[PDB]
């Protein structure tokens, strides 16, 4: 694994021990959406600044958004230690421990144009089969790539790719070429 | 270190359940990434340098380079 | 032992990084087989054995089998004991990989006992005082430079001078005097060289094709198209396929280790691979350790003696380096097969010169035998010293009282020359097993000064002194026609 | 036929119909000047060959945990860090068939001569397990190589991957054209793999190869020097997946490969260019393991599997002549043996340059014919004696008559050894050669003519007495009818060479 | 090696 | 382009760029860092791409110095591999890796430029015709001959040759080859290019008041250069010479002098880049970017470039990788040899390691191959002879043997030559000597009929004849 | 070896010893050979005579100024 998973695990099991599970993957949404705006990662790096100051901007913003208890614990052990400089991809990486550990896999469905929630639902169908996973998340991108239906980017992290698409005309012209 | 020795899910989850919280762990602790006849001991921070730990199976250990979290 | 299932996560070439739950974790040299899907659509399992911890319940692990198709992510297995290899009486004849798998394809071997590949060393109170000579066979070896049984011993000389003959002559002499069986080690062995053994082991009687369990060798073949993890443990393969044997059998046991360069080269291999930093000329840092490892579970238990008989391969021709440096550390008696002697045709080619032994010294062979032993090395000295000069004086022209020295010379280097129980394939002489007893009476009555008037291809390809003395009297009966 | 090519494109057009496939697709985090440590693909086997968005397809060596790391086979600059790359199901595979004989390819199997485009069905995965033990056998038949040298003191038998290994520079190129040009009554499929050789010594043999009719059974497999680190690693690999074809198809076979030097050095770049750790030398972990598994797939098959042979013959370039480097001691622990061919020997006349001592092979006279096996024993016998007698070389002043006898008849020996470039000597000559020289029938001489007299002599034997080639292509025993029959040739033609 | 093929060729 | 990349780090000659995520440059791109010089506003450094690192950021060598440039600067990537100015404007102008004049004339045209970085020539056309070529050198026009249109590697120690060589062999040929040479001074010192100019422009080749007619081209990144530009000065000599071999249609003479610079600026790039160092101490793609420069140097049906590389062999390892993967390219190798230099044999060229592959006796002539042939063996039974010669006297060997000595010395004092560039060295007039000259010189040389002429006799001598008269004018001055 | 040569000397020094270099590092190989030596005829003993006399006068004592003319 990486630090960044490593850490992310943790607060996935502390998720699982303590009954706050969706609370929190709801409360590292906010706190990834707080680590992005460059102004707030940077002095949370930058290690000049004292780490009193730190810790205690930390806990005025806790209070502010109102995060659960043990992710703050989580985050101030972040600035405690000089790892804090991973943060937004700690983060980053909660979606992935999180989802895999409560059970639940993304799929990316990428289509011409907005794809509608009963198909899309046929398709979490499809993707749930395939897989293996209890609520399978359809985060869908509207991409200008394709021609005419749907790429499924379910998997690990992209990984199996299934695609009704402009591969098709692609794989045609390709293997028409044949020399 | 990015990979520090003290960085598995299990022994940041030890601190993770208290920040700031009830007194530390004195004399217990978990053996880990026992490899070159070398195994990285997380906490034991009343460890002289130089101390005679024992093991679980009872294979006695020197610590001798000692860390921030690890006493190697 | 347990489903231990965990994904491979890293696979750099050879080497497979696996993980595992955080509950259960395989120790150090832990064999687990990992259910992997070849290319072909067979599910065939390529094993492996936990070289390192890494920490993060991610144990690197070297396979003994191509991870040319190993996805990240695939089952791993784990055995909960070193790799299992299924010694017994049943495994005498047929030829072995590492893991334990009969690839002569002859059929399957009896795993009902399996012994573990990494048991430790045995005991103080177990290792054996008495300095025993090991009656080996030739009549070069036990006059000259003795064998500890129970001890280690090196064929300096390569192929092409006459070592399958002698190590077949040396199974074959164990089989039949004394009352243990050998094992061949071939550790790193080009399978051309391999097959070559093998097609000579099955046409000189040394294994029985038509008769195996009655055979006596146990072939482990680690053939240097496997990894490097494989053809590093083969030696400790046949070790335990031999310590059974030792230890169960109370018999004596003959281990032919090919030449342990390949397996200090293979030590480097994994040491290399598993990113462990390099010490001396670039074998392992555990060079010392990993070859004593090796090399001292070569012991005369008060079982049995499992003495080893192990092929070295100094490299750029030195013994300085740490690899032949800490071999030799080890090596109990060195002996030499010397090309041009061989090319002679003073079969076994084993030169009686250059070779020497630890065990040599009068408290352990015998006060008589370390006599006769130094003089006939002196004599021999003697005669490399006067090939100079038999060329420009003559054997006339030089003082008799060292043209005497000359003649015992030349019938002491012929009656070296001993025919073997495996030569009679190619030639036709039926063999002659000479015990140390009979070799040194009649090196005395050789070098004493009696038979200074039988003629000196009497003493050529023969057994005992008596047997010379039949050949030279069958030689004057035909005198006269 | 203006729109009927056009109208050829509709079968395949109407034909490919595109089932829904997974592709394991992962993005790129790094282009690495020749490594691509593309992230994402999870279910791809270690060697799995990956395509890009650019068409750069990349082998997938060095899977680590959150990159999997491949190396790319093309020239990568149109990876654009992001471009999603698709893997591949195959395993690294080329398609092999009989149709390649004679056209120059690269490590991509893909022809590079240009002459045509060679059509395969049957394809064998470039590594592939080695012959087991069950199936390999003893070497049997000898190969001829062309040379006294390496075919009397030295032989090469079919099976038997011996080692032309010596100083720069010294004609172990030379050598091994010449074994692969004299391989040409026989039946042996000579696959003459060049890793890292410049583009115009690759011409200058494959068009060497064609004046002398010898290109119509050689795939000269080549790689030139701007070819990426993953062909120059791969070429062994391929040459070796179309002999094993070869050779499980009943041929006897005979790669020669180029600079294994060369090889290693290229999967030195792409190791160390993939992050993995040096062992001596900065060579990889697995050089030697690598090594084999190119060089221990060539062996004679049993019975049951075909007859067939793969005979490998390497050539390791070693610097300032010596065997203590890496990649020349770790490819001589591998090989049955070794020739050495030193620059000493070179410069000094002995063309080629064939060391007579240290350069052993392990086969010995089992290799070797009966009629070699009866006269290249007395060669070696004669050449180690005059080796030893090579320091009274210039001090034999009428010294015993053995003494000068012997060495003058060495002297001549090696000038029987000798031979021109290109020059390959068909065993029914060289017997003759080598008995002429080690049966004092030619002491006669002095030391310069020896060449010319030998010529000479064979000349007039294979065009006035044919019944020696019946002898010693069929029966292939030096019995008595050839013997003298070669004595009084040798007569006539000595009297007839003194009449000049 | 300037330094190893000097040995090498005062052995030599 | 437009893409401004705002500089990370800057770690020595390597600095890594951060772009943005979208519009990312490919590799060897060249990279315009619109950045400060030390007094005043505007310069323009260029950087090549060697690699991406994936954190928006891709590594880059610099052409111009390092120092000057802030953590944050604005950079765009042009799009083109660094694109080199060639064609008719070429000709006649020092130019740096660049792509710019710097003999301070009137700048150059960017009509008919070219990339830098190009793919390699397909082995479907290439043009293999052995032909022989006579330079002038009596030793390797004779010991080993070089390959007209074919790559020879002037391999050498520090200062033994390769220098005055290459002088030589452009005063020799540059006048006759009616198609331009391109000198590329990669990595060699700056007073040698400076001299290398005066003579080019004094022996007409630069022609300073036509210089738009001149039949060279030149390329300088000489010594004093950031690593990144002698790592792709070779490259800008290789794309000046592939234009005039694609397009022009004309045979060229490149002269690389010190390749090995080409591979050391490539390890000092390495070693900061990333890329885990080799063996004794290069880049890993050592080989491989050595190709990429060698192979592009062949005789292509359009043309023929010949080339002569004056490789530098680190301290005469001549085992070093350096010279170790450049033997595989170059065909008519020349190993020049301090051991013969310290006697003042020059040029240092030693007769037995510098070997040719067109000493083939078809290709060559049977008369020159075997003189050829009698010479490497005669200087092989010297060099063998010179540890009985050292230890046991002069005397201890045979009295054919002597003779086989005093004619290997005759030989090895013969072929040196009064060089027409080294007069300053040597002090005596220049000897341009022919091929014919020297194979019938080396003929009654080593045929015994004038083994009594002095060894001092043949030393430093342009044919056997003038040996003949020097051997006259010292048997007077001995009495005299 | 100077990469300059005689071209950055006075012209008298180019005339009298330019050829000095050259010369010298001859007479060093027919010094080395001659050491050891049978039948030398006159020009090897007269040649050594003249190289021993060219070496012997380059034995400055040091922080001693020679002005140009006192080498030429
Ligand atoms: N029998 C022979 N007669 C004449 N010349 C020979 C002979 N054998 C070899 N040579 C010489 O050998 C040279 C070529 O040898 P080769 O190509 O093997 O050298 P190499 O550079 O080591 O090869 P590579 O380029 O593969 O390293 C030619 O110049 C040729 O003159
Ligand atoms: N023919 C010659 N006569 C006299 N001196 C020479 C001759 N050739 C070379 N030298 C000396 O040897 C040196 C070798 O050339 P140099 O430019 O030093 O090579 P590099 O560029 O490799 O350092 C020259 O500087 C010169 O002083």
């Amino acid at each position: 694994d990486s630090t960044a998973s490593r850490y992310a695990s943790a607060l996935a099991d502390v998720a699982d021990v303590t009954g706050t599970l969706e609370a929190t993957n709801s409360d590292v949404e906010k706190l990834i959406r707080i680590f992005s705006e460059e102004p707030v990662y940077y002095f949370f790096a930058n290690p000049v600044i004292s780490i009193d100051n730190k810790r205690s901007v930390l806990d005025e913003i806790i209070t502010t958004s109102g995060l659960q208890p043990h992710t703050a614990n989580f985050i101030n052990i972040l600035i405690d230690s000089e790892r804090i400089n991973l943060v937004k991809e700690i983060l980053n990486e909660f979606e992935d421990v999180f989802n895999k550990i409560t059970g639940t896999e993304v799929a990316v469905v990428t289509s011409v144009v907005k794809l509608e929630n009963d198909h899309l639902a046929q398709i979490a169908k499809g993707v749930q089969k395939i897989t293996g996973a209890k609520n399978v998340r359809i985060k869908t991108v509207i991409d200008p790539s394709l021609v005419a239906g749907f790429t499924i980017r379910y998997g690990n992290e992209g990984s199996k790719l299934v695609d009704m698409s402009v591969k098709k005309q692609l794989e045609e012209i390709a293997a028409q070429l044949e020399m | 270190a990015t990979i520090r020795a003290d960085e598995i899910s299990k022994i940041i989850r030890e601190r993770i359940e208290g920040y700031n919280r009830e007194v530390k762990v004195v004399n217990t602790g978990t053996v880990l990434q026992v490899g070159d006849g070398i195994a990285r001991i997380h906490g034991l921070d009343e460890v002289m340098a130089g101390e005679l730990v024992e093991f679980e199976e009872g294979t006695i250990g020197i610590a001798l380079n000692l860390e921030s979290n690890n006493v190697g | 032992e347990k489903k231990n299932l965990g994904r491979i996560a890293q696979i750099i070439g050879p080497v497979l990084d696996v993980a595992f739950p955080p509950g259960k974790m395989p120790n150090i040299y832990n064999a687990l087989i990992v259910k992997g899907r070849d290319t072909a659509g067979q599910p065939m399992n390529v094993t492996c054995e936990v070289q390192q911890l890494l920490g993060n319940n991610r144990v690197r692990a070297v396979a003994m089998s191509a991870t040319d198709g190993l996805t990240r992510g695939m089952e791993v297995i784990d055995t909960g004991a070193p790799l299992s290899v299924p010694v017994g009486g049943a495994t005498l004849g047929r030829i072995f990989n590492v893991l334990g798998e009969p690839v002569d394809n002859l059929g399957p071997v009896d795993t009902r006992t399996t012994s573990p590949i990494h048991r430790s060393a045995p005991a103080f109170t177990q290792l054996d005082t008495k300095l025993s000579i090991f009656e080996t066979g030739i009549k070069v070896v036990d006059l000259l430079a003795p064998y500890r049984r129970g001890g280690k011993i090196g064929l300096f000389g390569g192929a092409g001078v006459g070592k399958t003959v002698l190590i077949m002559e040396l199974i074959n002499n164990i089989a039949k005097a004394h009352g243990g069986v050998s094992v061949f080690g071939g550790v790193g062995e080009r399978t051309r060289e391999g097959n070559d053994l093998y097609m000579e082991m099955k046409e000189s009687g040394v294994i029985n094709e038509q008769n195996i369990a009655e055979s006596k060798v146990a072939l482990v073949y680690g053939q240097m198209n496997e990894p490097p993890g494989a053809r590093m443990r083969v030696g400790l393969t046949a070790l335990t396929m031999a310590e059974y044997f030792r230890d169960v059998n109370e018999q004596d046991v003959l281990l032919f280790i090919d030449n342990i360069f390949r397996f200090v080269q293979a030590g480097s291999e994994v040491s290399a691979l598993l990113g462990r930093m390099p010490s001396a000329v670039g074998y392992q840092p555990t060079l010392s350790t990993e070859m004593g490892s090796l090399q001292e579970r070569i012991t005369s238990t008060k079982e049995g003696s499992i003495t080893s008989i192990q092929a070295v391969y100094v490299p750029a021709d030195d013994l300085t380096d740490p690899a032949p440096a800490t071999t030799f550390a080890h090596l109990d008696a060195t002996t030499v097969l010397s090309r041009g002697l061989a090319a002679k045709g003073i079969y076994p080619a084993v030169d009686p010169l250059d070779s020497t032994s630890t065990m040599l010294q009068p408290r352990i062979v015998g006060e008589e035998h370390y006599e006769i032993a130094q003089r006939v090395k002196e004599t021999l000295q003697r005669y490399k010293e006067l090939q100079d000069i038999i060329a420009i004086l003559g054997l006339d022209e030089l003082s008799e009282e060292d043209r005497l020295t000359v003649a015992r010379a030349r019938k002491i280097e012929r009656f070296l020359s001993q025919p073997f129980f495996v030569a009679e394939v190619f030639t036709g002489s039926p063999g002659k097993y000479v015990g140390l007893a009979e070799t040194i009476r009649g090196f005395q009555l050789i070098l004493s000064g009696e038979l200074d008037s039988l003629p000196e291809q009497a003493f050529y390809l023969v057994g005992n002194i008596d047997e010379a003395t039949a050949k030279a009297m069958n030689l004057e009966m035909e005198s006269k026609l | 036929r203006a729109d009927e090519i056009s109208k050829i494109i509709r079968e395949r057009i109407e034909g490919y119909n595109r089932e829904v496939k997974v592709v394991n697709t992962g993005t790129v985090l790094q282009v690495g000047d020749g490594i691509a440590r593309i992230h994402g693909l999870d279910e791809v086997m270690a060697g799995e060959l990956v395509e890009f968005e650019e068409g750069t397809i990349g082998i997938a060596l060095n899977l680590e945990s959150n990159n999997v790391g491949v190396v790319l086979m093309g020239d990568g600059l149109m990876i654009q860090e992001g471009s999603s790359v698709k893997a591949t199901g195959r395993i690294a595979q080329i398609p092999v068939s009989e149709a390649y004989l004679g056209r120059v390819i690269n490590a991509l199997a893909k022809p590079i001569d240009g002459r045509g485009e060679i059509t395969a069905s049957e394809s064998r995965l470039i590594e592939s397990p080695a012959p087991g033990i069950m199936s390999r056998r003893s070497v049997y038949e000898p190969l001829q190589t062309g040379l006294i040298a390496i075919d009397a003191m030295i032989p090469v038998g079919r099976g038997q991957r011996e080692l032309i290994i010596g100083d720069r520079q010294t004609g172990k190129t030379a050598v091994a054209t010449d074994t692969i040009l004299n391989q040409q009554g026989q039946n042996v499929i000579c696959v003459y793999v060049a890793i890292g050789q410049k583009a115009s010594s690759v011409a200058q043999v494959v068009t060497n190869f064609q004046e002398r009719g010898a290109m119509e059974y050689t795939i000269v497999v080549a790689e030139t020097a701007d070819s990426p680190a993953t062909l120059q690693y791969l070429a062994p690999y391929t040459g070796a997946a179309l002999a094993e074809y070869f050779m499980y198809r009943e041929r006897h076979t005979l790669i020669i490969y180029d600079d294994l030097s060369k090889q290693a050095q290229a999967y030195r770049q792409m190791s160390l260019l993939l992050r993995r750790p040096p062992g001596r030398e900065a060579y990889p972990g697995d050089v030697f393991y690598l090594h084999s598994r190119l060089l221990e797939r060539a062996a004679k098959l049993s019975s049951l599997l075909g007859e067939g042979s793969m005979t490998a013959l390497p050539i390791v370039e070693t610097q300032a002549g010596d065997v203590s480097a890496y990649i020349p001691t770790n490819v001589i622990s591998i090989t049955d043996g070794q020739i050495f061919l030193s620059a000493d020997l070179f410069n000094a006349g002995i063309r080629p340059a064939i060391n007579v001592g240290i350069s052993v092979s392990r086969v010995g006279s089992a290799a070797q014919i009966k009629a070699m096996k009866k006269v290249a024993g007395k060669l070696k016998l004669e050449l180690a004696q005059f080796a030893e007698l090579e320091a009274f070389a210039q001090f034999a002043s009428d010294l015993d008559k053995a003494t000068q006898n012997q060495l003058a008849r060495g002297q001549r020996l090696r000038e029987l050894l000798k031979q021109p470039q290109s020059a390959p000597l068909t065993v029914e000559e060289q017997v003759m050669t080598i008995y002429t020289g080690t049966n004092g029938y030619l002491d006669s001489l002095e030391l310069d003519q020896v060449r010319k007299y030998l010529v000479e002599l064979r000349t007039y034997v294979k065009t006035n007495k044919p019944e020696f080639q019946e002898i010693i292509s069929s029966t292939k025993t030096f019995t008595e009818e050839a013997e003298a029959l070669l004595k009084e040739a040798i007569q006539e033609q000595m009297e007839r060479f003194l009449l000049q | 090696c300037a330094n190893l093929r000097e040995l090498r060729d005062r052995i030599g």
